[PDB]
C-alpha cells in the first residue's frame, strides 16, 4: 500500500468508519501504568508503528517498522466542589488510539 | 547471527591456527602459477620470446572496473550543435552555405595511406567515435523569448551562423528571413507546465540520428526495467542467504527527475566465457571478489589423549606428527591444497620432489593414509592428478606391508601393481583402493553421487551443486543421523582394512575424528554453492569434460592449473577447518562489476566485426593487413581497466590468429546504452562518404574558366565560383578504369606517362577507383598556387597511389578598373583533378533559400527538470518493496 | 613430473636427445667385459651400512 502512497489514505479510512487495525502478531510485551491528571502525548495516540520515506538519489525508498511494546494505562479522574458542569465537556474531544 | 556457527558442545573448539581471506588469495595463487613457469625456464635450455611474468596489484583493477561505472556516454548542453555557415560572396542576393560537421569530419584522423594498415584501422575508429561523442546530447533548458504572444526560441538555438551575411542584405530580405526567424515557435507554448519544448532547428544528418537513438532509449528503458534489474538481484541474494535491511525500494518517480539506466542486470555469461585463452583469468577474478574471510581452526586436543588420574595418560598413535609445527614453506602448502577443494576440477595437484630434504620415513606412510580419505578421483570430477593418484597408493603399499607389530599373513595376487593383496586374518580385499578414473574406487565419491541438481541456480550456466562425500550443507543445522553414524562409504572401508591389517590403534584415531571430517565438508560444501557462485565460476559444459579429457590426453581449451605439494602438507590439512567468520567485502558490488566488464567486452566485439571486412571489401588499400593488426587498434581504443582482467594471466601474448577471428565470428552479445550508440554509429558508416573518404577520384585535363564579363554587377550578383567537385559522374561509356596493379605496372615500364597525355589530349576521363583518399575542402578568392592546380591523385618515390586529395573553391572579386579582357591570358592555364562525393556540402543558393535548412525536429527540456543517472544503485543489499511477478 | 605439468604445457616441443629403456646388450656385447661391468655396477648401486 506504500508503494502505492495509498498507506496513509488507507489508514484515514478504517479510522473514519470507526474499524480495528490490527499489526502483526508479535507477542508485544505489555507495560502497566496508573494516572490521575492528563496523561501525555504519548501515552494517548500512540502509534503502533513507523513510516518513514528516505530519497538516495532520486529513487524513494521507506521504512515500515511495527512496534513491540505496548501500554495499559489507568486515568482516575478528579473533581472539585468549584467545578461547573461545563467546564469538563469539551468543544471537539481529544482521542485515544491504543486497545489492548 | 547465523545457526551453522553456534557451537553448544566444546567438540569444535579449537586455536585459531592462521587467517586467509579473498584479496590474499588472489594475489597467492597468480605468484603460485607465475612462479612455476619462470622455474622450470630457468632449469632447462627454452627457445621462446622473451614475455614477461609480473603479477598485478589485483585490487586496484577490481576498483577501476567499478570507477568505469560513473561514466555519463551522454552530455548535457544548453545550444545544439552549429553545423552549417555561410561564406558571403561579391554578389547581394547569393551566398554559398557550408556544413561544418564535414569540416570537422575531415581533421579527426590521418591521411590514409597504401602502406601503414594499423594506422588506418585507428583513423577509421577515431571517426565512429567522434560521431558517437557530438550526437550524444540531452538539450535541457534552452533559452527563448516571448514574441507577440506567440511563444518562439531564441535565435541562437537553431543551427544557423547568418551574422556575416546582415550587412550586404537589402532593406526587403531582412525582414522576409525576420518573419521566418519568428516562424520556429516553440509547439504549443501557450499552455504552462508542458514539461517539454518541441521546436525545429537544423543539424546535419549522421548527427541528428544518434541523437533520436538517444531519446528512443529514454522513451523505452524506464521503471519497468529497473522493476526486471532489481528483481534478478532478489534472486541472487535468494541463494547467497544475505541478510536484508527493513529499508526497501518504492517506485515512486518524480514529476520533475528524470533516470538513464545503460546497464542491466542479467548478464549472459557466454560473453565472459568466450574470451580466448581466459580459463584463468575467470579463476583469479572468482576468488578475488567471492571468497570469505575466514580462520583454520585445530581440533579439539582431547580427541586424542585422555587424562586418567594426575600421570596416567592415553598416548596418540601419531604423537610425532601431532607434536609439529609448519615451517612457512609448508603452510604455504595447506593453502594449496584448501584452493583445490573450493574449485573442484579448475585446480589439481602434484608432488614437488625435492632432494634438498631429510624428512621422516614415516610422514610418507601417513600421508597415503590421509589422500585416501581427502581428495577426490571419483567419476565426476578429480583433485589429483593421474600421476599423484599413483604415487598415493606406492605409499599406502608401503603402509600396510611395513608392520611393527606381529606379522599378519597376506596373499599377494598375480600382477605386480602396488596394493595387489589380501591382507589380514578375514583376508580383506585390497585392490579396491587402487585408483581407476572412471569409477572412482579408492577415493571419495566411491559410492556417493557428490554432484546433483537440485533448482534452477540464478545463473543459467552453473546449476551443479556439489555435494562432497554425500553430505549437504542442512546437516549443520537439521542433522539425519546420531554423533555416532555419522558415516560415510569412502571412509567407513578404510577403518575396517585398517583394523584388519594389525594396525587397529591408527583407526581408533581415524573413527575419533568423522564428525571433525565430515563438518569441514560440510563448510566446503556451503563455499562453493553458496557464496561461489558468480559469472566466473566454470559452466556446466565444460565442467562435464574435464575428467574424460584428463583420461584420455585431449586438448583441452580449459586446461586446469596444476599446483603442487608436499609430503607433511597433506597431514596439516588434515587437521584444519576454514570455518568462514565474513563474507567478502565486494559481494554485494560484484553482479554491477560482471556487467561493466560484459558490456565493454561486446563494445570491443562490435567494433572489430565490422572492422574485419575491410579487406573484402576494398582489398587494394590493405594488401598488408593481417588479423593483428585491427586487434591491436580496437584493444588501443580501449579502458585500460578492462585489458587488465583479459591480461590477468598475459594471455594478450599467446594468442594467435585463428582465435582471435574465431572470438569475432562468436554469436554472443551483452547490450547496455554504449553498445546502442556504437551499433547505430557503424550504421551510418557503410558508406564511407560521411567519413570524409572516398575512391571516386577521376583525372581530366580542363581549363579554367575566363568568364566574359560585360556588366560589372551581372557579372557580381550570379556569384561566379570555381570547383573541381562533380555535380554528376561520367558515363560507363567514354571512361577508363584504372587500378592499383594497372598503373604499378606502367610506373616501372616507364609508359605511364606515356598513357595519361594521349588520354589528356583526346578528351577523355580516367578513374582512379578501387583506393579510399582523404579529401579536405578549400577556399579562395585570389590566384590559389600551383601545386593546387596541377596537383596530381597520385605521387612518385615506384608510385604513391593513396596521395589525398583537396577541394579548392575559386570564387571571383573584381573591381571597376577591370578590362574585361584582364582575365585572358594568351595561353591558358589547367587543371586537372576533379572528384565526385553525391553530398550537398558547399552549394551556392540566393538569400531566399538561407533559412531553408531548418526543418529538424527537437525535443528539449525544461529547467526545472533533472537528469539523474541511477546505474550506481544496483547492489544486492536493496530489496524492493512490491515483488516482481 | 613437475616438467610437464606448468600451465604452457598445451603448446610446447619437448626435445629429448637420449631414449631411456636401455637395451643392455649393447652394455653386455664389450667384448671380455665381465669385471668392468661388477665395477660400475659397485660405484653406482651400492649402499653404505652400518
Amino acid at each position: 500500500q506504500a508503494n502505492m502512497g495509498q498507506f496513509r489514505a488507507a489508514l484515514r479510512r478504517i479510522m473514519d468508519d470507526d474499524d480495528w487495525v490490527r499489526f502483526g502478531g508479535v507477542l508485544r510485551t505489555v507495560r502497566v501504568k496508573f494516572y490521575d491528571a492528563r496523561p501525555p502525548d504519548d501515552v494517548l495516540q500512540g502509534l503502533p508503528f513507523s513510516y518513514d520515506t528516505n530519497e538516495r538519489g532520486g529513487l524513494a525508498y521507506a521504512t515500515i517498522k511495527y512496534a513491540t511494546e505496548t501500554t495499559i494505562f489507568y486515568l482516575i479522574y478528579n473533581v472539585e466542589f468549584s467545578n461547573t458542569p461545563d467546564s469538563l465537556v469539551l468543544i471537539n474531544p481529544t482521542y485515544t488510539m491504543t486497545k489492548v | 547471527q547465523r545457526p551453522e556457527r553456534i557451537k553448544t558442545t566444546p567438540y569444535l573448539e579449537g586455536d585459531v591456527l592462521s587467517s586467509d581471506s579473498g584479496p590474499l588469495l588472489s594475489v597467492f595463487a597468480l605468484q603460485e602459477i607465475m612462479q612455476k613457469v619462470r622455474q622450470v625456464q630457468a632449469d632447462y635450455m627454452t627457445a621462446t620470446r622473451e614475455v614477461d611474468f609480473t603479477v598485478p596489484d589485483v585490487q586496484k583493477i577490481l576498483d577501476d572496473i567499478k570507477a568505469l561505472a560513473a561514466e555519463q556516454v551522454y552530455k548535457i548542453v544548453k545550444v545544439p550543435s552549429i553545423s552549417f555557415r555561410h561564406i558571403v560572396m561579391q554578389s547581394r542576393d547569393r551566398v554559398l552555405r557550408v556544413d561544418t560537421y564535414y569540416e570537422e569530419m575531415s581533421q579527426v584522423g590521418d591521411v590514409i595511406t597504401e602502406d601503414e594498415p594499423e594506422k588506418f584501422y585507428s583513423t577509421i575508429i577515431k571517426k565512429v567515435r567522434f560521431i558517437r561523442g557530438k550526437g550524444s546530447f540531452i538539450l535541457h533548458d534552452i533559452p527563448t523569448r516571448d514574441h507577440r504572444g506567440m511563444e518562439v526560441a531564441e535565435p541562437e538555438v537553431l543551427g544557423v551562423e547568418f551574422k556575416n551575411v546582415l550587412p550586404v542584405l537589402t532593406a526587403e530580405h531582412r525582414a522576409m528571413i525576420q518573419n521566418a526567424l519568428d516562424g520556429s515557435i516553440i509547439e504549443n507554448g501557450n499552455v504552462a507546465t508542458r514539461d517539454v519544448d518541441v521546436f525545429i532547428g537544423a543539424c546535419s544528418e549522421p548527427v541528428y540520428r544518434i541523437y533520436n537513438r538517444l531519446q528512443g532509449y529514454i522513451e523505452a528503458v524506464q521503471l519497468q526495467e529497473l522493476r526486471n534489474s532489481i528483481g534478478w538481484l532478489e534472486r541472487l541474494g535468494h541463494r547467497k542467504r544475505i541478510t536484508y535491511s527493513q529499508e526497501v525500494l518504492t517506485d515512486f518517480r518524480r514529476q520533475d527527475t528524470i533516470w538513464v539506466l545503460a546497464l542491466q542486470l542479467p548478464v549472459n555469461p557466454q560473453v565472459v566465457w568466450d574470451v580466448p585463452r581466459s580459463s584463468i583469468a575467470n579463476l583469479i577474478m572468482n576468488i578475488a571478489t567471492c571468497l570469505p574471510t575466514g580462520e583454520y581452526i585445530a581440533p579439539n586436543p582431547r580427541i586424542s589423549s585422555i587424562t586418567l588420574t594426575q600421570r596416567i595418560t592415553t598416548t596418540g598413535p601419531f604423537a610425532i606428527l601431532t607434536g609439529s609445527t609448519p615451517t612457512a614453506q609448508q603452510l604455504n602448502d595447506v593453502r594449496k591444497i584448501y584452493l583445490a577443494l573450493m574449485f573442484p576440477g579448475q585446480i589439481i595437484l602434484d608432488l614437488k620432489i625435492d632432494p634438498g630434504e631429510r624428512m621422516d620415513p614415516a610422514v610418507r606412510m601417513v600421508a597415503g593414509v590421509v589422500g585416501h580419505l581427502l581428495f577426490t578421483a571419483g567419476g565426476r570430477f578429480t583433485n589429483l592428478t593421474q600421476n599423484m593418484a599413483r604415487q598415493l597408493d606406492i605409499a599406502l603399499n608401503d603402509y600396510l606391508l611395513y608392520m611393527y607389530n606381529t606379522r599378519v599373513q597376506v596373499n599377494y595376487g598375480p600382477t605386480g601393481e602396488p596394493l595387489d593383496f589380501q591382507i589380514g586374518r578375514n583376508q580383506y580385499d585390497c585392490n579396491v583402493f587402487r585408483a581407476d578414473f572412471a569409477t572412482g574406487t579408492g577415493y571419495n565419491g566411491w559410492a556417493t553421487i557428490d554432484v546433483e541438481y537440485r533448482e534452477p541456480a540464478p545463473y543459467v550456466h552453473a546449476q551443479r551443486y556439489i555435494r562432497y562425500c554425500g553430505i549437504d550443507s542442512r546437516e549443520l543445522i537439521n542433522p539425519t543421523t546420531y554423533g555416532i553414524g555419522m558415516t560415510y562409504h569412502c571412509y567407513n572401508e578404510m577403518l575396517r582394512m585398517l583394523v584388519a591389517a594389525g594396525k587397529d590403534s591408527e583407526a581408533a584415531y581415524f573413527r575419533s575424528m568423522l564428525p571433525f571430517h565430515m563438518v569441514r565438508f560440510a563448510r566446503i560444501n556451503q563455499i562453493i554453492n553458496e557464496d561461489l557462485h558468480s559469472v566466473f565460476s566454470l559452466p556446466d559444459d565444460m565442467f562435464n569434460a574435464l575428467l574424460p579429457d584428463l583420461i584420455a590426453g585431449a586438448h583441452q581449451n580449459a586446461d586446469p592449473v596444476v599446483l603442487d605439494v608436499s609430503w607433511i602438507s597433506l597431514w596439516f590439512a588434515f587437521n584444519r577447518s576454514f570455518e568462514p567468520t565474513h563474507r567478502n567485502e565486494m559481494l554485494e558490488v560484484a553482479p554491477l562489476i560482471e556487467s561493466v566488464y560484459a558490456s565493454e567486452l561486446s563494445v570491443m566485439k562490435v567494433d572489430m566485426r565490422h572492422l574485419s571486412l575491410m579487406q573484402r571489401r576494398f582489398p587494394d588499400v590493405l594488401i598488408q593487413a593481417r588479423p593483428s593488426h585491427f586487434w591491436k587498434a580496437v584493444l588501443n581504443d580501449s579502458p585500460e581497466a578492462v585489458k587488465a582482467v583479459m591480461n590477468l594471466s598475459h594471455s594478450h601474448n599467446f594468442i594467435n590468429i585463428r582465435d582471435m577471428m574465431r572470438w569475432v565470428m562468436l554469436p554472443s552479445l551483452q547490450p547496455s546504452l554504449k553498445l546502442a550508440l556504437e551499433e547505430e554509429a557503424w550504421a551510418a558508416a557503410n558508406d564511407f562518404e560521411d567519413l570524409m573518404l572516398t575512391d571516386q577520384v577521376y583525372m581530366h585535363r580542363d581549363m579554367l574558366p575566363e568568364p566574359r564579363l560585360d556588366d560589372i554587377e551581372r557579372f557580381r550578383q550570379e556569384g561566379f565560383y570555381y570547383t573541381n567537385m562533380l555535380e554528376a559522374p561520367p558515363e560507363i561509356d567514354r571512361v577508363v578504369q584504372y587500378t592499383y596493379e594497372i598503373a604499378r605496372l606502367q610506373a616501372n615500364m616507364g609508359q605511364f606517362r606515356a598513357a595519361l597525355r594521349r588520354i589528356m589530349d583526346d578528351d577523355d576521363w580516367v578513374r582512379f577507383g578501387g583506393v579510399l583518399r582523404t579529401v579536405r575542402v578549400k577556399f579562395y578568392d585570389a590566384r590559389p598556387p600551383d601545386d593546387v592546380l596541377q596537383g596530381l591523385p597520385f605521387s612518385y618515390d615506384t608510385i604513391k597511389y593513396a596521395t589525398e586529395t583537396t577541394i579548392f573553391y575559386l570564387i571571383y572579386n573584381v573591381e571597376f578598373s577591370n578590362t574585361p579582357d584582364s582575365l585572358v591570358l594568351i595561353n591558358p592555364t589547367y587543371t586537372m583533378t576533379k572528384v565526385f562525393i553525391n553530398k550537398r556540402i558547399v552549394e551556392r543558393v540566393r538569400v531566399g533559400q538561407i533559412l531553408a535548412v531548418l526543418n529538424r525536429r527537437f525535443v528539449a527540456y525544461k529547467g526545472k527538470m533533472r537528469i539523474m543517472d541511477i546505474t550506481q544503485s544496483l547492489k544486492m543489499g536493496t530489496k524492493l518493496a512490491a515483488p516482481t511477478v
